[PDB]
DNA sequence: AGCACAATTTAACACTTTTGTCAAGC
DNA sequence: GCTTGACAAAAGTGTTAAATTGTGCTATACT
């Protein structure tokens, strides 16, 4: 019974979208010679803030609440 | 597997050297300057030497075969530039075969005397080929490569500013920032969306699309109870009176006539049309008349 | 319109037929301009081909009401009449090189397979450029020049 | 913490050329940007702005990061929404 | 098939001796339903290759702007788009004189984007967009398969029509059926609105209408 | 419309342009406005690119038991 | 229980009608229409209704003409008018045009009719 | 007014009517349904063109090389050529 | 990516023809 | 019943000035 907790899988989605950032900033560190390069410049936030904003809003498991009575949500 | 297929036939080919590229480089201009020569002096009524001249129209066939010769040892570079642009919505294939059109370019312009290594001024030609393709194609409606620059420059200072501020950027800031009005970004804004698919999933999206245009049924109905009870209203009206408010409505035809036009079937001024229409129109708006037309609205 | 029909009867298309049913060939790969949001000339949804968006109303503007009907429009080429016409009305493109109906190559059975007596895996090969096949070959010259051919190539060999 | 966890395993990115310095670690958090009645009524979504503390030593933002309210439920996009627990092997 | 004999091709293929008692003689008579198909009518066989393909009309494959602001459009624009794109192309690289290599590689892609436009995915991994879903070809149009199949056994939905939920009718007549006053009065609202112009309480059919 | 125009004219009305969009209640539907939502664009307030105006109306209904529903 | 008879009820004359197809278009605000599919189709043929299957779905739900015409007879009163070609098939033949295949509409005689 | 007719005719052959514009002009080139340009058969030419060079590759060598470059360039090739024999 | 440049579209403002209108006279 | 000349507004038409759009181009070596 592995049973994914909330916040378990939450973390599980921002490894592809940590992931994905890092390969980034292998490939375009290389062609900016050295000295204009930091962890800040290079590192563009998108596939991270895009993992968890497509989440939400697209995964099966997040799911809109339902609450007819307090019993059902 | 097609973009297998590719890989392994031009695979085939080796690799140059320095000395190579220059060499080939030279057939190709050899050649280009051969073949232009022998057009130009039959323009100006010249003549060469039997043997020399069939040889220059050799160094024009061999020039081709250094075009090609060049053009297939690098297409190992095209591929290796192509790599980097998958998956922004152009398939492999079309950015290597755009690539490949940047690259005849780049032989066609390459410099030997400069002594640069082919694989600088190439890489060049072949990566502003591919980004140049995809302002031109990727979308489904196409944008001028022109806004493309801007749409991704202020995509750009959209994303150095989250990083900046800790928030996304207003417009009025985005706009600060960019040079520009703030209402401007949110029409660049509107243009950066793209569209959705009307097949895309129980029911498709496009079974509930409303059709707009097509009227009611009870309108067509409607519409000839209005068509016939204005027939009848135009009875009450004098021969020639009906026939001006017919042509002046378009009611016939289906398009309005001026004053002048209307005038000149019957043959009197323009003027007395004027006048015409303003005794017909009281005279419509008489309650006798016009009582059956409030409903109709 | 008669709602009563005998028969209805199918076959392959030819190029010609296919010619004869467009009323112009798509030239662009463009759907609508990004600022207008009209259809783009030459491209898909051309008004000049397909038809007119809006009832009896041209692209320019020159022709309007219903007294102008079964006629074009000389500055931007739209026939007016009804807009029912886009959905009655097709385009056609022309190859610069021919291509196969995918129905007929890789259905089950293969049609061209069995027609031309080639395997669907050595057909496939064919006309998706993974090997060359011969289309002619001459027997005269081939007979008559046998002899010098063969010393050659032993010769070499 | 969780995050900590997925930061120190990454923690640090090694270029194959040269050595990168890029181990991130005690991340912060700022408070909520707005109740959950704002969110809701703004149809905005329930967030706290997440950015990381960590060669230059740069401290970078990532971007809005959901929150869980006493009810155990999110606010994405001004709607109340529940993520289901999964059983896996 | 340009220079291809059907009947010296028929001919070669009628022949049931030569022993043929495996599948070699009914390899000849399986294809020669195929090679007699053609003999028998008018048919050219020079319809399987095609040099022009034909567009289907806009309003079938529309673009139209959705709730919101948002477009919406069919994949056939994109499938469409994709064969001219690269039939475009093909003509720049033979104006440029360019290597068979380029060449015959963008005559394979456009083979390949007319198979796409027919059947997609029928050979090779089919055409995806946004959120990997292929794209639906003419064939999917034709079979009406929306994920997987629905062969018109959605019928198609008619006017004059409702519903509700039932209730027991034990006063009733087999005959009778209990029928919502409302649900009634929109299902014969044309019926109701004639009888109501033919007497005075209506003056005209759209007045009987708001009535 | 030809049509349309003679009766505007004849009676004064006139081809003020416009197409009528309302957001008009459901068919079938009934019941009292508690509260209305409003958000313009003379505020600064936020809102989606283009959409000058944004308002949410809210109905309430309070619906006696009848027959068909459903109990258990 | 959420399901209540004021949101389930539903009835329909005339309405709105979809783009693409021609059909009507239930699941909006406003008049949806009831589907009419092959098992009540089959159920229909079983009875031996020629009429009232062809009225479902030529005039009822596809026909262009068909519907106007129809709301337009029973406004006046008079017959309803035979319906016509619905849409659904008109499309199926573009559709299969689309797909290289020449298909052909022919009468007993005036070889092919186009229908426009 | 409204009937007006003309014939149009393409490179391969093709013969192609365009009903239009009873009281108004006509074109003199038209793009017909073969997907090529039409030339109207009666009521001549006209229209200009403009007519711009493609720019080819000869253009994009001779902006770079000069006459007197290529020149020896082509007696370094034709003098080798004859060392060959 | 970004900029330069040419080519094409757009909007301008303008001066002229067309069209609707008033007042006076036939 | 009709026309005249004034005057205006509106509709066109030719001549220009932005803007919009399309194409070319970028040289450490880079396969
Ligand atoms: C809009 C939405 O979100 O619907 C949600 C979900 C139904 C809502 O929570 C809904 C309010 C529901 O809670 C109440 C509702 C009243 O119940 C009912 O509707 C019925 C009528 C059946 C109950 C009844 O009256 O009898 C009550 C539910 C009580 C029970 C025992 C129940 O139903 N259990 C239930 C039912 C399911 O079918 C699924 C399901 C699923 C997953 C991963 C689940 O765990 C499901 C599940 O547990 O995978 C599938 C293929 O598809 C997944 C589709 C959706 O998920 C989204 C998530 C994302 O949102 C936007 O992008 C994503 C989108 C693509 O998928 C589903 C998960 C799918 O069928
Ligand atoms: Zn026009």
């Amino acid at each position: 019974r592995r049973l994914r907790t909330v916040g378990e899988l939450i973390q599980n989605q921002i490894r592809v979208g940590l992931s994905r950032m890092e390969r980034v900033v292998r490939e375009r560190m290389t062609t900016q010679d050295v000295e204009a390069i930091t962890p800040q410049t290079l590192i563009n936030i998108r596939p991270v803030v895009a993992a968890i904003k497509e989440f939400f809003g697209t995964s099966q498991l997040s799911q809109f609440m339902d609450q007819n009575n307090p019993l059902s949500g | 597997d097609s973009v297998r297929a590719y890989l392994k036939q031009i695979g085939k080919v080796a690799l140059l050297n320095a000395e190579e590229e220059v060499e080939l480089a030279k057939r190709i201009e050899a050649g280009l300057y051969a073949t232009q020569k022998l057009a130009e002096l039959a323009e100006k009524g010249e003549k060469l030497p039997v043997q020399q001249r069939r040889d220059m129209q050799w160094i024009c066939r061999d020039g081709d075969r250094a075009k090609n010769h060049l053009l297939e040892a690098n297409l190992r570079l095209v591929v290796s530039l192509a790599k980097r642009y998958t998956g922004r919505g152009m398939a492999f294939l079309d950015l290597i075969q755009e690539g490949n059109l940047g690259l005849i370019r780049a032989v066609e312009k390459f410099d030997y005397t400069k002594g640069y290594k082919f694989s600088t001024y190439a890489t060049w030609w072949i990566r502003q080929a591919i980004t140049r393709a995809m302002a031109d194609q990727a979308r489904t409606i196409r944008i001028p490569v022109h806004m493309v620059e801007v749409i991704n420059k202020l995509g750009r200072i959209q994303r150095e500013l989250l990083q900046d501020l800790g928030r996304e950027p207003t417009p009025e800031e985005l706009a600060k920032e960019m040079d520009i009005t703030p209402e401007k970004v949110l029409e660049i804004q509107q243009y950066a969306r793209e569209p959705i698919s009307l097949d895309q999933t129980d029911s498709q999206l496009g079974d509930f699309i409303e059709d707009s245009e097509a009227v009611v049924a009870v309108d067509a109905v409607s519409f000839t109870l209005l068509q016939d009870q204005l027939q009848s209203v135009l009875e009450t009206l004098s021969e020639r009176e009906a026939g001006v408010v017919r042509l002046r409505f378009g009611l016939t035809d289906g398009q309005p006539r001026t004053l002048d036009e209307i005038g000149q079937v019957y043959g009197v001024t323009r003027e007395r049309i004027r006048q015409i229409e303003s005794k017909t129109m009281s005279k419509l708006r008489h309650p006798s008349r016009s009582q059956v037309l409030r409903d109709y609205l | 319109d008669v709602n009563f029909f005998d028969e209805l009867r199918i076959g392959l298309a030819t190029a010609d037929d296919i010619r004869n049913w467009s009323y112009g060939e798509v030239k662009k790969p463009e759907t609508i301009n990004y600022r207008t949001l009209k259809p783009e000339k030459d491209g898909l949804f051309c008004e000049k081909i397909f038809g007119p968006t809006r009832d009896w109303e041209c692209y320019c503007g020159k022709y309007k009401r219903v007294r102008f009907k079964g006629i074009i429009c000389e500055r931007c080429g739209v026939e007016v009449t009804r807009a029912k016409v886009r959905r009655e009305r097709m385009g056609h493109i022309e190859l610069a090189a021919p291509v196969t109906h995918i129905w007929y190559f890789k259905g089950v059975p293969s049609r061209l397979g069995y027609l031309l007596d080639l395997a669907p895996k050595d057909l496939e090969k064919i006309i998706y450029f993974a090997a060359y096949v011969i289309t002619s070959v001459d027997d005269e010259m081939r007979h008559n020049e046998l002899s010098t051919l063969e010393a050659e190539m032993a010769v070499e060999k | 913490g969780g995050l900590e966890e997925v930061l120190a395993e990454l923690s640090p990115i090694e270029d194959f050329s040269g050595s990168m310095s890029l181990s991130f670690s005690d991340p912060r958090f700022d408070e909520v940007k707005a109740s959950v009645d704002e969110c809701k009524d703004k149809d905005m979504t329930y967030a706290a702005p997440l950015f990381v503390t960590a060669i230059k030593s740069q401290t970078v933002f990532m971007g809005d990061f959901p929150m869980m309210t006493e009810k155990g439920t999110f606010i994405i996009n001004g709607t109340e929404r529940v993520v289901v627990s999964q059983l896996v092997r | 098939i340009e220079n291809f004999d059907i009947d010296a091709e028929a001919e070669s293929l009628r022949e049931v001796i030569r022993s043929g008692k495996g599948q070699k003689k009914l390899r000849a008579l399986k294809r020669l339903k195929v090679v007699a198909a053609f003999q028998q009518s008018g048919n050219s066989p020079m319809g399987m290759v095609l040099d022009a393909v034909p567009v289907i009309p806009p309003e079938l494959r529309p673009m139209v702007q959705l709730d919101g602001g948002r477009f919406a459009t069919s994949d056939l624009n994109d499938l469409y788009r994709r064969v001219i794109n690269r039939n475009n192309r093909l003509k720049r690289l033979i104006d440029l004189g360019a290597p068979e290599i380029i060449v015959n590689n963008e005559k394979r892609m456009l083979q390949e984007s007319v198979d796409a436009l027919f059947d997609n995915g029928r050979r090779g991994r089919p055409v995806t967009g946004p959120g990997n879903r292929p794209l639906k070809s003419l064939s999917d149009l034709l079979k009406g398969k929306q994920g997987r199949f629905r062969q018109n056994l959605l019928g198609k939905r008619v006017d004059y029509s409702g519903r509700s939920v039932i209730v027991v009718g034990p006063q009733l007549k087999l005959h009778q059926c209990g029928l919502p006053k409302l649900m009634a009065l929109e299902l014969f609202k044309p019926f109701v609105m004639k009888r109501l112009v033919d007497l005075n309480h209506a003056q005209n059919i759209k007045s009987a209408k708001r009535m | 419309t030809p049509e349309e125009r003679l009766l505007r004219a004849i009676f004064g009305e006139k081809a003020r342009e416009v197409r009528d969009t309302s957001l008009k209640v459901p068919h079938g539907e009934s019941g009292k406005v508690i509260g209305i939502r409003v958000f313009s664009r003379e505020d600064d307030d936020e809102l989606p690119a283009g959409v000058n105006e944004l308002v949410r109306v809210y109905v309430a209904q309070k619906r006696k038991i009848s027959d068909g529903d459903k109990l258990a | 229980l959420h399901h209540l008879v004021d949101d389930k009820i539903h009835a329909r004359s005339t309405g709105p009608y979809s783009m693409i197809t021609q059909q009507p278009l239930g699941g909006k605000a406003q008049f949806g229409g009831q589907r009419f599919g092959e098992m009540e189709c089959w159920a229909m043929q079983a009875y031996g209704a020629a009429y009232t299957l062809q009225e479902l779905l030529t005039i009822k739900s596809d026909d262009t003409v068909g519907r106007v015409k129809v709301y337009e007879a029973i406004v006046k009163g008079e017959n309803i008018p035979e319906p016509g070609i619905p849409e659904s098939f008109k499309v199926l033949l573009k559709e299969l045009q689309s797909l290289c295949l020449n298909v052909e509409v022919l009468s007993s005689d005036g070889a092919a009719i186009e229908m426009r | 007014a409204p009937r007006q007719v003309a014939r149009y005719r393409t490179d391969n052959g093709e013969e192609f009517d365009v009903p239009f514009a009873d009281d108004a002009e006509i074109p003199g080139t038209w793009l017909c349904r073969n997907g090529l340009e039409g030339t109207l058969i009666e009521g001549d030419v006209p229209e200009p063109k403009k007519v711009k060079p493609p720019r080819t590759h000869w253009d994009m060598l001779l902006e770079r090389r000069s006459v007197e470059e290529l020149e020896e360039l082509l007696k370094e090739r034709l003098d080798l050529i004859k060392a060959k024999r």
